């Protein structure tokens, strides 16, 4: 058992090198999770020197054999393995298959499976998914859910259970948007370094939310995890985030009860204004100044529809419910012939998005000859009130600003309000001055926590904000998978 | 919102406040009408100009006078303009003969470009795969600058010497008396003006339309597009780096490090912006053919842009006669960031002199009528 | 001055007496005022022998010159007055107008003037109002306001100042409730001690929200505020809730906005556990066991519609948004004839409400026959989306139950939750175990509590835990008044 | 749910309950069938009993074994009932003569009832306006308890003893073979059982068109109203104090400290709840001409609920022979919760004995079709 082993692990064990130290690792285990395990969160260091680990936004790229420039996150744990640390612009210095199909899905959660199980009662599509796992969100949880009145990852291993031959799933596989030939969809997918193009009749994006952002000092440090982050650590890998924890945001109960289960200790703190540490977190202040001991902080202050898949298929938006979602027609289309599924729709529990998914494969199977019943998904989903979300009152005033990260890249919150002082409040000018939403994450993290800024700084309501939209490649991918 | 102005100036991209700059500074008289903001447009899409390796007189001369201003006004305003050269990379007798042909009028006119040897030009750039590169043209005196700060500076000093910016102000149509201009009517009311100049270059139909020009300058919108990758160690690729053999390839570092490029794959008429797939998979296939590296390298983003091209890639820049005082600087087809400083000079003394030094004469409004393309 | 003197008053000085103390007041003010500027705040005892105030749920029952319970909130002071505590039960043991009018609304906030004004254009209406001032909620807050781009107090001038002769406005007036006779509606009323039937065609019901009440351990203490009382007393009278103030609750910004204004020193507490004092508060205890000192605790967690004059006048509900809602037909109708306009129809900012009297006063002046234009306010209101109310999780394992007030009369939280404990989720049944919803409130500043309650414990959604309606008088009147 | 039962009472109020209660510690099994909750209904909007001044020897029979039961059942389980009396005003001759003679059968049955004076009245009841008052009837054995405390106190009991009570369980119909019961059709299945007994007083009409019982037994639900004042003093208004002068007004304070209290004013039969204006001007007024200090007391709330009336003010209680082991109890006219505990015994015994000890004869439901009125 490792420091932070949650379980003692019985895979193949395995032992890795950290800055020429020895640790052990298990196979099978992601890069940042084995150095978690053993106690190691810083993994790399900003251009202009700010100390990062993995559980937040921004990318980690490491030396792992004498070469330079890889993502840390997408890199398995392996015998005898040699990983440094290093600048975040070292790089490295040194047969495309086509399948055709009825749907494509983009996105294997509660509602991507919900669409290919309605679907495969007929047609074939391609779940796609680029995360490893076939749950959603839902697979992160572990705690029993409503709806499918059983526990959260039981549910999934059902659910993916019954998936057909009609189903091609495609794990650890990126979707880099979607062209329409009018005749079909261009899905063009990445998985391992191979490229596939998907030729797909209809596609559904089930494309989910993220986790927002909060915005207090020190945000971007190791040993600060996301939502997200701090629960697939925890239920997937089973690995703590620390051994004592602070907690914050307005969906804190979420985490909580995972740190309950687990028996991890904690403290909540409402309302943070900073983190400290050398190399991670030791302490958390708050608006108060009152100091908090701690290993680590979790913030969970709710997710929001990931919009960039749905601007670049040409969906349009609007702002409802403290966020961004998609103008749909009375079909759940984006435009024709792209349906959009689940928490990508609105935020509302697992079993909803699950719903929605089998609805709008439902009328898809219905555009197809089929004789399927929408409707009973239509009137489930009903039983169900899209959640609202509260928008942030930064406390710019309150804080160093300089200190608190907007953006992964550069991006402090200081530079980007000079220039909204400055008198500039077009997000397109901001993108470019200071370099928000520029960044390996396309503003995911970053864009609607930039506009709440200029919203509070001018009075001009968020419903009048309009958003910069997601371009070509919506997920990174290098180049030369791309040739010829 | 003036009601009177001796000059307005129409578009306020690069070359529109580039005019207005010139003009102002002169103790004239000007203000430019934007419909968006100061340096949206294709000046916002931009690669990062600039160079003087051009294939006659008159376009040489031009850009050798451009970069003198580059030169004097990026430090005398403080925005920064590396010159890092341009590096044209050859591959067969027939570009090197082309090339040898094109470096010779290029000096005449006092543009010391060199054809180079391959070893050389992977001194500057050492990651250029150099294995069938027969020579390079190469001038050091090329370079890159950021269009949008360009504009932006530009801007506050046209402003600081008394021109007037207008940002969300359309222009709609003309006020013609006789063949006087006597107004320019906008989405915020009209504005008296006896001078009127189009710099809207991918929209200066739309410009000569409302002002009922009839003499035929056809210039067309077309969708162009670019690539941006992750940041990458500073002066990795420090100038902008050409293959023609290549699918007509341009790359070069951004100042934050990013390695920014784009092909001549190019989109018929449109006003479409939206990258496309396509354009994804060939800028791929050819960035790694001419340097190799960048195939570990992540694409971030891709994005569109207007050429506004004419049948002979040359601008219309000149006085139209039968309109009284019109005048426009339109059609730049993708190069007409780099020439914006020294089309403000001319213009300028255009309006102001009624002739000018270099020579404007090659961008005759009038040549496509006349049926004489250069 | 006195010692919470906001201003030099400069009315016409008066003196009092209160438990013998010789104390100054000016006249025209009301005597927990009176009491509060000269630094007195507990006023009664509950049955059980609770400390209380004037600031928050409950009567004030006080013995005013050797008459017994007089309730404290709704006497002027009076030179020469002897004024003294006294139970809760110790009471005092010692020509009927008939008017017609075309329409009748219930309420006198922006909502009311707002179809006040719209319907003077032509026909003849009551505005009524128990409150004393013809603002609403906005006559408390003198902050500049969206929508009139102008100072909130300075509007409601401008808006009074239009009314004309068609309007009746009836000040210091209660309205006990609708009945409908076909052929009219009886709104009874009372004014002073006179009792006025108002018969009208119409109905307009512009009633109001009131202030969520906040679940924390002595939150009944003197010294606590609600939101209205604070604003009250500091911008309608100009007097201090104290020294320095404690602030709590997601609506804070509002207050503090207010506090900053009048220059009264704060702390901003995010998640109150408790309060302590003798007489008043002195502390304010955090989750996180941290003490602050203070004089007052001002609450802001929201304001809700009231629904009991809507549900009197044989409305129903819908739970949305995080509270309950009439549920209204296409034209703001509760029932026909009935209208429905303002905070009451749902939470949003005061111009709306004012564009929603008057799309209600249009729709009425269309059935006379007039020609409005109810529509043009339709599309106005369209741009103001309904704001949202977060559901409390009350932490009932880390509360002293038996501490934290859940209504006005007898009634623990611990009461409530031993009943629901024993089996009984029935707000019915558990308004009949407890005495929770039938003290002098009807439940309007707990039943919501009492439902979260039962949802928390039960699992139960709350759009399924229906409310007990509202009856006979919607307001408390004495009984007397109502003979012959 | 159960799927056999020897006995099933229909109604869960007080009426069902009592005789569920009765049935149970008796030996037998039974279970009631209730549509909401135990106790919903009239039984929920009910006053707080309990009185023995009845003018026939039955009813004053049945409530003086009644009030024993109240005795009895209130300590042993625990409910409390207050034995502070029943106080009728008397205001004339008329009035005088009546109740000489009401007491005097009272009397005779083992009701000490007295004819009292004025200020014999004032001095129980201190706020009492003396001053057009000649008489008052007064009992001091009568009480007051409150209805949802004992309903669940012989629910809680009648389910020890082995009772089943059955919530959100409503009869729909019957099954019925030759004159046998053979099942009560319910929303949740069928239960066997050869005898029932309809105790949902209001609602006694649609159970007996369910059974198909063709005897007319008139009960029809009517609009009584009540209101509530703020809580005072303890023991300031001890006994319910009526007076049919001032419009049948009784009033009396509960345990809370209310003052609780309605008058004769009903609505014509329905079954619509919800008060009316016109009930909270003739109670305010009836009120304070009973007791003047009621003026400064603050009404809280009104309410409404159902008197199950026949044409005679009596219930029906008794066994329906032309169905195999149909009952009724039903009909109680205002009057039902006080007797309860008795009819509970009765029909116990009819059940159990095939007859009472008390005169349960006088309830006869053929009483009404016989054209027999008490
Ligand atoms: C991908 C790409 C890369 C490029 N790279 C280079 C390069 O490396 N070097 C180089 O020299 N050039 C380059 N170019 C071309 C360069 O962007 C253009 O030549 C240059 O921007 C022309 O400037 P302009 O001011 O004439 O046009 P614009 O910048 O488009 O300005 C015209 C303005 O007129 C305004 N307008 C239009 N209609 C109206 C109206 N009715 N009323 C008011 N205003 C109106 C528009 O809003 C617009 O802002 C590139 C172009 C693209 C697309
Ligand atoms: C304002 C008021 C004051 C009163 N004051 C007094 C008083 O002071 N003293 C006094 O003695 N009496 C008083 N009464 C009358 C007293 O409430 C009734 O006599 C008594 O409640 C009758 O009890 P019950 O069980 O017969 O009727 P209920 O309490 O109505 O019980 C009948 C039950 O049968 C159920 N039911 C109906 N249909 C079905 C079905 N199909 N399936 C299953 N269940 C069904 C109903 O849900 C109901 O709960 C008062 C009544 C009112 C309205
Ligand atoms: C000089 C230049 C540099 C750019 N750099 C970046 C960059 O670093 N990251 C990025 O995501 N986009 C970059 N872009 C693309 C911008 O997002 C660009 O303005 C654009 O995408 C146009 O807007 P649209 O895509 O919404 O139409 C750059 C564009 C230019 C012209
Ligand atoms: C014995 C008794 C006491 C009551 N006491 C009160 C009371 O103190 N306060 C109150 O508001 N209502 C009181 N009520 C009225 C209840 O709210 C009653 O159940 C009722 O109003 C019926 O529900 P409804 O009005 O929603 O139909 C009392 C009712 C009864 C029968
Ligand atoms: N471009 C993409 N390529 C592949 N997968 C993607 C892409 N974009 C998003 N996804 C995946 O889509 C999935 C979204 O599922 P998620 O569980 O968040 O939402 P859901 O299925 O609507 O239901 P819920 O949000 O309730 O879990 C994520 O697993 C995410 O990795
Ligand atoms: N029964 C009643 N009799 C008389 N007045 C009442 C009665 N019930 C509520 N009111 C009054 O109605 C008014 C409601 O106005 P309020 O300002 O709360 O809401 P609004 O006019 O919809 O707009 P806003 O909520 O934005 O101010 C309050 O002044 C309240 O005192
Ligand atoms: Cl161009
Ligand atoms: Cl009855
Ligand atoms: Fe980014
Ligand atoms: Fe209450």
């Amino acid at each position: 058992m490792r420091p932070l082993d949650l379980t003692e692990k019985r895979g193949k064990k395995v032992t890795i090198y950290f800055e020429g130290k020895e640790l052990e690792a298990y196979e099978g285990e992601k890069l940042p999770v084995a150095l978690l395990a053993n106690e190691i969160y810083w993994l790399t260091t900003s251009n202009e020197g700010r100390k990062r680990g993995a559980f937040t936004f921004g990318p980690v790229p490491m030396t792992v054999n004498g070469v330079k420039g890889l993502e840390a996150r997408r890199i398995k744990v392996k015998d005898g393995m040699k990983i440094e640390r290093q600048g975040y612009y070292d790089f490295h210095e040194e047969e495309i298959e086509r399948v055709v199909v009825d749907v494509a899905i983009i996105g294997g959660g509660p509602a991507g499976i919900g669409a290919a199980l309605e679907l495969q009662q007929y047609l074939t599509v391609a779940l796609i998914e680029e995360r490893g796992w076939l749950g959603g969100d839902m697979w992160l949880k572990g705690i029993k859910q409503e709806g499918f009145n059983k526990d959260s990852r039981k549910v999934v291993e059902e659910l993916v259970g019954k998936l057909n031959e009609n189903t091609k799933i495609y794990l650890e596989t990126s979707a880099l948007g979607v062209f329409d030939k009018g005749e079909y969809f261009l899905v063009p997918v990445v998985r391992g370094d191979k490229l596939i193009e998907i030729l797909a009749k209809r596609v559904v994006l089930a494309t989910g939310a993220i986790d927002s952002t909060m915005l207090f000092e020190n945000n971007d440090m190791p040993g600060v995890f996301r939502r997200d982050f701090a629960l697939e650590v925890m239920n997937v890998w089973e690995v703590a985030p620390g051994r004592k924890v602070a907690v914050t945001g307005s969906k804190a109960d979420e985490v909580i009860q995972e740190l309950e289960r687990w028996g991890i200790d904690y403290v909540h703190i409402p309302n943070v204004k900073r983190v400290e540490g050398n190399e991670k977190v030791e302490r958390v202040i708050d608006m108060n100044n009152h100091e908090y001991k701690v290993d680590a902080l979790i913030f969970a202050d709710g997710r929001r529809p990931d919009i960039n898949p749905i601007t670049q298929a040409g969906g349009k938006l609007r702002f409802r419910r403290g966020y961004y979602s998609p103008v749909l027609d009375e079909y759940h289309r984006i435009k024709d012939g792209i349906y959009v599924a689940g928490s990508a729709v609105s935020i509302k529990p697992h079993y909803a998005n699950y719903l929605e998914g089998k609805l709008v494969g439902a009328y898809i199977l219905k555009e197809f000859g089929y004789d399927a019943q929408p409707c009973i998904y239509e009137e489930k989903l009903r039983e169900y009130e899209p959640e609202s979300l509260s928008i942030p009152r930064i406390p710019l005033d309150k804080f160093n600003l300089e200190d608190v990260q907007i953006c992964g890249c550069d991006v402090s919150l200081k530079k980007v309000d000079e220039v909204i002082r400055k008198g500039i409040t077009d997000l397109q000018i901001i993108k470019r001055l200071t370099h928000l939403a520029m960044g390996f994450c396309q503003g995911r993290y970053c864009l609607f926590n930039g506009a709440v800024v200029v919203s509070q700084r001018t009075g001009k309501k968020l419903s009048e904000i309009d958003l910069p939209v997601a371009r070509s490649p919506i997920k990174n991918v290098k180049m030369g998978i791309l040739a010829r | 919102l003036p009601e009177k102005s001796e000059i307005v100036v129409i578009g306020g991209g690069i070359v529109g406040v580039t005019i207005a700059h010139e003009l102002a500074k002169r103790g004239e008289e000007v203000t430019v009408i934007e419909k968006r903001f100061i340096g949206s447009g294709s000046t916002f899409r931009c690669g990062t100009g600039i160079r003087q390796q051009f294939n006659d007189e008159a376009n040489v001369r031009v850009m050798k006078r451009s970069v003198e201003l580059w030169k004097k006004y990026s430090e005398e305003y403080g925005f920064s303009f590396k010159q890092t050269g341009y590096l044209f990379l050859l591959y067969d007798d027939e570009e090197v003969k082309t090339f040898k042909r094109n470096i010779e009028i290029q000096n005449k006119f006092g543009v010391p470009t060199k054809l180079i040897t391959p070893e050389e030009a992977k001194e500057i750039v050492p990651l250029l795969d150099i294995s069938e590169v027969i020579a390079a043209s190469w001038n050091p005196t090329d370079g890159k600058a950021d269009p949008f700060e360009a504009t932006t500076a530009f801007a506050v000093k046209a402003k600081e010497y008394g021109a007037k910016l207008l940002e969300y102000t359309e222009v709609k149509g003309f006020l013609i008396e006789n063949n006087e201009i006597k107004g320019v009517k906008t989405n915020k009311g009209i504005i008296k003006t006896g001078i009127v100049v189009n710099a809207t270059n991918a929209w200066a139909n739309l410009i000569n339309a409302m002002a009922g020009i009839k003499t035929k300058i056809p210039i067309e919108p077309y969708k162009h597009q670019a690539v941006i990758t992750q940041p990458i160690k500073r002066g990795t690729i420090n100038p902008m780096v050409i293959s023609f053999k290549y699918g007509h390839a341009y790359l070069t570092q951004t100042f934050h490090g990013g390695i920014i490029g784009g092909i001549g794959y190019e989109i018929g008429p449109t006003y479409d912006l939206t990258p496309t797939y396509e354009f994804l998979r060939e800028v791929s296939y050819y960035f790694t053919k001419i340097i190799p590296a960048l195939k570990n390298l992540l694409i971030l983003r891709t994005w569109a842009g207007y050429y506004a091209k004419t049948p002979d890639s040359n601008p219309a820049i000149g006085r139209i006669e039968e309109l009284n005082d019109y005048y426009i600087a339109a059609g730049f087809s993708g190069h007409g960031f780099m020439m914006a400083p020294a089309v403000g000079e001319m213009v300028a003394e255009l309006i102001t002199k009624g002739k000018t030094k270099l020579p404007v004469e090659w961008y005759d409004p009038y040549r496509f009528e006349r049926g004489e393309l250069r």
